[PDB]
């Protein structure tokens, strides 16, 4: 038409919802603009429709709205975001508007933010090993390109510093696999849900220090921003990441700051609609909603791009059985779990190796990729550490003097393992140095009890002294 | 205005009809008595109003009038040295009017309209002014109160009142378009006040308590939470911070607590002395009181009024400290209001939007550059009183995700009278790293090293205590016995502090530094003496232990001589012994 | 010594944990009963009153 | 004044009943209900609308029908008539006399919900009260205007300690220097959910002591309706406030069992189908309890005072139950009894470690009790706590590892319990109690006694336990 239609029959405003009764023309899932009587425009999304009435959720706050003057206008039927290659180095808010003072982006394409599932035929196996520079991740919980590897954190634990260090130090090793020329740097897409000024300032300073803002795209949604806007931020971030990776052959690394806040907003919307709850408070469909976010990563046959995700989430009472960590561990391809007890002893990074897991480790290790002894060394380290922890629990009861020689050896191995292997500070370690330290630690035990390593590898590498590396 | 009548009453919830045209979160006048209410729902021709006063005796058919404006406060001269109700009503005027009981329906002004204030102009006619600029100064109790343009105002000025005495409601500046600017302006309490930039906190917030200043510091412009069961010492800690901290203006919010805890502050404070100006302590303090037997719905309003006033004093360039007595009562008020609306609740009946409110409240704190160009800061310390005494209740968990420091109290330490009863094992602070450049240049160059040594000694004592409990203290070797005794000396003499002693209530940074130096020097000497083969009892029978124990009771003036004498005594005693 | 330690320290702690867990589970069952009451009341209202 | 009747009653369901056209019933009013047999019930209005009003009945609804039941009107604010002639009388939970004497003549009528006190009108509690119990008097002292409950278990003698406190309560004006002059003292006793045997015990004790002339008793037995339990403490507090703030009396209020009050509150809330709280109790229990406890205190410019001593029973022994937890957040301390001390025969079995009194610092010091009271109390607390820890260590490990100092601490702990806590029916003064406390501190080395001065011991030294 020459001028667009407006709907005025609004009789309900309560919380985030809003009912309009003359709106059968609005498509399900459409985006609308809510006009105040003073001229202010607020956005909203339609999730119900009938010949009787329609239900609209509001992104911004509902202060100042009235039932006599408010009107609803129509934007396009599908939530679409305009993307371009020119948007590298820009900053955006939670809904995609610029906040850096620069003119807006002229779109090359406009894409639906909900995305589409990847065809399981069109995928391929993640293979490339990524050297993060942290021994407890490189050796025992290896990260490969194309993996979803969330970080399970507490309240006072430093997950942000670990994420920044990984993003700074991450690189591939073409020389080990023989793939030829060195890579190009990762492109970082940073999506922030409800985040304090302290964490945001730290992240901005860290990215400015290394010059990574020229490659990055930032979607920011602060703690004082409206809550319902957090629904759209991960979807827009992943739309941009998918476009860059699969249309321009970039290697994209995506960081999601706190999935807990996203789940809180989701619970707010679900409880407003009287949905059937899940276990504690959260709606019953939360598994499906999280699955549409995580499962957008991976690699695609016949294309050079890749998408890697590092979500960060906080287990509330350090509880692994909470619904959010449970569903995340069901969907993702592993987890890195931080330990508070190691943090209290001054160990950084405080990664607890036993609850940690990497599902796609076996694709990226072995001969011709890193080295031939990687997997057996990892297994032996795991078994020895478990024995050390069990002997700790034993000497908590019976006392140190009652120990034999074997239990004392395992106990000393566990202590030295923590102090030297885990505690590394801000230093950067290559894979060879980490393997050398791991072999030096295993040399504290007799050859008889390490049954998980083949005798050739023992004959080749066993016998190193730790004093040469640390003295 | 919009006018309608009432048809439903249930507790503090009133439903009005005929209100077509009312806006969300406005303010309404309810009934013949003229109560205060706020609209949070709209449905057809009806509106849902929560009432901030008692609703007994109301009947169907009483009129409801809408003011068309949200809940706002009056910001201007005259707020200092005052005690206010939960919706900013002066309590002494209410006492003068009604008597000793707080009846509903009393209408008072927030600022005194009949006091003369001295006015000194700054601007000239023809000048261009913007939001947040300074135009004029007014003398207050030691301070200089600045008159600020409201943030959403731009224009040019050609009218200035000359230097004289005027009330708060006389136009002192007239803009070109005809806008008249007075000494005060109103601001809605739910909107955050604008700023230019936010800065990283880099200077400490000195509290006067040894354990909080040394082990778990909080920076100027940060946030902190102090949970604990009943009888742990939250209120005494907050009042000590109000007495002794170096903030320019202290705002104290009592949200659903005892009335005696507010009467004590009202009576005792005018007799004390301001640490940094020398005047009465009450001249820098603003009190907002809403006790437990006052109406429930007014608890939220008190919190928002307090944070709005603290934000206002920040824009003048001051450094403001805000203390909330309990946020659990605010959570209970939200639970009650949602229960009247029949919303589906989250865990323990709290509404699902509980965490968003806490996030929005704590986000007001920070060190900023004001619109006028000065630098201000607001720091927030909020006490959590979990009725579900375990630390897994939703309020505590939602608080821990935004705060920067976490001071955890223990009921076990409060039983044996080990105040402040701070659990140093479960507590943490994230501001330690940033304050080190200030500590190195303002206190001493080796201060972080001594702090690290003290923490190491505490950790080793913590392990050896479990060893002792499972075995016994006799089976321990001499080194472990020495570590246990030094840890006990630390816990008794350094960490512990009496808030009602005349001298022990306040401790400078250099006094804590001297005590730490004495303890570590003793530990080093006793460690070297064990190599010589001396018995552990000969160390413990030394009279120098008494000197360290009494050291925290020494005054600030006498302390350096005491410290030097004690160092000489330590050296001589450990030289001559054995 | 072993008998005294087991009788004094371990058993009361285990008993306290048991009763705490029982109380939490009872609270959760009560809350879901309230939710079921509300949804039944909602179901029976919309089927009869509407014309 | 003329009355009004509504006969349009078409709903009855448990405790609630609806009125068809009651447009002029004020919210929170009181109504009386009359059926076809002439029996009259009471009810309170908590709803109103253009279409119906909801009334919950103060008792059972048996015998009501929609054809004959009519609802009348009583005054819209729950009011009680008070006078000075209430002294020496007995009433039920609704205010009717149960002594058979003619009804009182009301001086004034006051609302039973009260009004909030203005914090500007309050003043600090400052007058110490000597009760004769050494654990209370020295370590957890009681000040006029304080709300200090007693935390009891099941099967512990809380009522006997309450009666002993009621008899032995006295102020010490000689220490303040004003000299001894008479002051009007009175006791308001409110018993809710009380059985016949304990009722007879209370009545007999009060008649034997001779305090029935100056007392007012509100009684509520276990067979009464549950609304009278709710309305019982409010009427007692209204009477206490009237007496203290109009006739300048010094009133002491005793509430027999708040556990029954909380259980009655749970019964009422659950019948109206509202969201539950932490343990089945309603989510507004904190405010409801705060409207009761916060009525005590003192007022600037008025000579009267109100003092509250609630008694509650913990479920087994546990803290963190909703009743003692929410009580501890409102009151200004607690006196907690110990089952271990009662088992071995020590009376009164007060445990000093969890006991607390917040207003002690305002009522002690020079010119109030003595120059050394606070420091003595702190040293006793620290020494006793250390002795208890060492005793636990002994019980776990054995007597072998002890030094002489730990044996000194054990002897201190045993002596402190046996002499200080056990007093039977004595009426000990403050000064002899401080002498006994100093005698206990003489067991420890003088070097360990930090944070005190030695002129305090310099004139009261060398005493043993002279009672033995
Ligand atoms: N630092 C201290 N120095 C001396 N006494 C203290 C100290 N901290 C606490 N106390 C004592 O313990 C009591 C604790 O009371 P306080 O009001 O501080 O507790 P709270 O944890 O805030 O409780 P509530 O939840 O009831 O408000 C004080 O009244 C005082 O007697
Ligand atoms: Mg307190």
């Amino acid at each position: 038409d020459l001028l667009k239609k407006e709907y005025t029959g609004i009789t309900y405003i309560s919380g985030p919802l809003l009912f309009v009764e003359n709106a059968k023309d609005l498509a399900y899932g459409a985006i609308v603009d809510i006009k105040d009587g003073t001229g202010r425009v607020r956005g909203g999304q339609v999730i119900e429709v009938s010949e009787e009435y329609a239900v609209i959720q509001v992104f911004e706050e509902t202060t100042g709205l009235d039932l006599a003057t408010t009107s609803v206008s129509l934007v396009e039927d599908v939530a679409r975001l305009g993307v371009s290659k020119e948007m590298l180095g820009r900053r955006f808010n939670g809904i995609g508007k610029p906040i850096d003072g620069l003119p807006p982006i002229t779109p090359e394409k406009r894409l639906p933010i909900t995305g589409l599932p990847l065809n399981p035929v069109a995928r391929r196996k993640p293979e490339q090993f990524i050297q993060t520079g942290i021994s407890t991740i490189d050796v025992m919980n290896t990260l490969v390109r194309g993996q979803k590897l969330p970080i399970f954190s507490g309240s006072g634990l430093p997950a942000n510093e670990i994420a920044a260090q990984i993003a700074r130090q991450a690189t591939v090793r073409p020389d080990l696999s023989g793939e030829g020329e060195k890579e190009e740097p990762f492109a970082v897409v940073f999506a922030a849900m409800g985040i304090t000024q302290r964490e945001l300032s730290y992240f901005i300073q860290e990215f400015e220090r290394t010059g990574a803002l020229s490659r990055s795209v930032l979607f920011l949604n602060k703690a004082d921003d409206p809550t319902i806007e957090r629904i759209l931020t991960p979807r827009m971030a992943l739309t941009v990441a998918e476009y860059l990776a699969f249309e321009h052959d970039y290697h994209v690394l995506v960081i999601l700051t706190d999935m807990t806040n996203y789940c809180e907003a989701l619970r707010e919307i679900g409880a407003a609609r009287e949905e059937i709850p899940g276990r504690r408070g959260y709606p019953g469909y939360m598994y499906t909603d999280l699955a549409t976010i995580y499962e957008r990563a991976g690699v695609v046959e016949g294309k050079k791009g890749s998408v890697t995700q590092i979500p960060i989430l906080s287990m509330p009472d350090d509880d692994r059985t909470h619904p959010i960590p449970d569903l995340t561990g069901y969907i993702t391809e592993g987890q890195i779990q931080l330990s508070r007890e190691l943090h209290r002893k001054g160990i950084y990074p405080p990664i607890d190796p036993l609850p940690s897991l990497s599902r796609l480790m076996n694709n990226g290790v072995g001969k011709g990729k890193t080295r031939e002894d990687h997997k057996q060394v990892s297994d032996q380290l795991y078994s020895a550490y478990a024995n050390g922890v069990d002997i700790r629990k034993l000497v908590a009861i019976i006392g140190e003097d009652a120990l034999t020689e074997n239990d004392r050896r395992y106990l000393q191995f566990a202590d030295a393992f923590e102090r030297f292997f885990i505690n590394q500070g801000q230093q950067n370690r290559s894979i060879e140095e980490s393997l050398q330290i791991a072999w030096a630690l295993l040399s504290m035990l007799p050859q008889g009890e390490l049954k998980r390593i083949s005798k050739d590898h023992i004959g080749k590498y066993y016998g190193q002294k730790l004093e040469e590396i640390w003295g | 205005m919009i006018q309608g009548v009432i048809q439903k009453i249930a507790g503090p919830a009133v439903i009005a009809k005929g209100m077509l045209g009312a806006r969300m979160y406005d303010i309404c006048k309810v009934g013949e008595e003229g109560l205060v209410g706020e609209i949070i729902r709209l449905d057809g021709d009806t509106a849902f109003v929560q009432v901030y006063e008692d609703t007994s005796g109301l009947k169907v058919g009483e009129p409801v009038v809408s003011t068309g404006l949200p809940l706002a406060v009056e910001l201007g001269p005259g707020m200092l040295n005052g005690i206010y109700d939960g919706i900013q009503r002066p309590l002494e005027r209410i006492r003068e009017k009604t008597g000793i009981y707080i009846t509903r329906g009393v209408v008072v002004h927030a600022l005194d309209r009949e006091k003369k204030w001295a006015w000194t102009p700054m601007v000239k006619p023809g000048d261009e002014v913007r939001g947040g600029m300074v135009l004029g100064t007014v003398p207050e109790f030691g301070f200089t109160h600045k008159i600020l343009v409201p943030p959403d105002v731009r224009g040019r000025v050609k009218e200035v009142k000359p230097a004289g005495e005027y009330t708060v409601e006389e136009p002192v500046v007239v803009l070109e378009d005809g806008t008249e600017l007075k000494m005060y302006h109103t601001w809605p309490v739910r909107r955050a006040r604008p700023v230019q930039r936010k800065l990283d906190p880099n200077t400490p917030f000195l509290t006067g308590m040894r354990i909080l200043d040394v082990l778990f510091p909080v920076a100027m412009g940060g946030t902190a939470a102090i949970p604990g069961p009943f009888g742990s010492g939250k209120t005494v800690t907050q009042q000590s911070l109000a007495k002794w901290s170096n903030a320019d203006v202290v705002v104290y919010v009592g949200c659903g607590e005892r009335g005696n805890e507010m009467t004590d502050v009202l009576v005792e404070f005018p007799e004390l002395t301001d640490p940094k100006t020398g005047g009465p302590l009450m001249h820098r303090t603003v009190l907002i009181a809403n006790t437990s037997n006052m109406p429930v719905a007014a608890r939220e309003a008190s919190i928002y009024v307090g944070v709005t006033i603290a934000e206002y004093f920040r824009d003048q360039g001051f450094s403001v400290a805000l203390m909330a007595d309990s946020t659990s009562r605010w959570a209970e008020a939200l639970r009650e209001i949602s229960s009247r609306l029949e919303e589906m609740p989250a865990e323990e009946g709290y509404p699902p939007y509980l965490a968003a409110r806490l996030a929005a409240f704590y986000e007001r704190a920070g060190k900023v550059i004001t619109l006028g160009g000065e630098e201000g800061a607001v720091t927030i310390v909020g006490a959590v009183s979990p009725p579900g005494g375990d630390m897994s209740e939703p309020v505590t968990q939602s608080t821990l995700r935004i705060v920067g420091a976490f001071w955890r109290l223990d009921a076990s330490l409060a039983f044996r009278r080990h105040f402040p009863a701070i659990n140093w094992n479960g507590s943490y602070s994230l501001f330690t790293s940033a304050l080190d450049p200030w500590y190195r240049e303002n206190v001493a160059e080796d201060y972080p090293e001594l702090r690290d040594a003290i923490s190491e000694l505490l950790q080793r004592e913590a392990g050896l205590q479990e060893i002792v409990q499972l075995v016994g203290p006799d089976a321990l070797q001499d080194a472990e016995r020495l570590v246990i005794e030094v840890g006990r000396i630390i816990r008794e003499d350094f960490l512990q502090q009496n808030a009602y002693h005349e001298v022990d209530a306040y401790c400078s940074m250099k006094k804590a530094y001297g005590i730490m130096k004495m303890i570590l020097a003793f530990y080093k000497e006793a460690e070297a003496a064990i190599k010589r083969g001396v018995s552990i009892d000969e160390i413990l029978q030394l009279p120098v232990l008494e000197r360290i124990g009494r050291a925290r009771y020494v005054s600030e003036e006498e302390f350096p001589a005491y410290f030097e004498e004690a160092m000489k005594e330590i050296q001589g005693a450990f030289k001559a012994l054995a | 010594r072993r008998v005294n330690a087991l009788e004094q320290v371990v058993i009361p702690g285990i008993r306290a944990q048991i009763r705490f867990i029982q109380q939490v589970l009872e609270q959760r069952e009560r809350e879901d009963t309230f939710r079921l009451k509300r949804i039944k009341g909602k179901i029976e209202a919309r089927e009869a009153e509407e014309e």
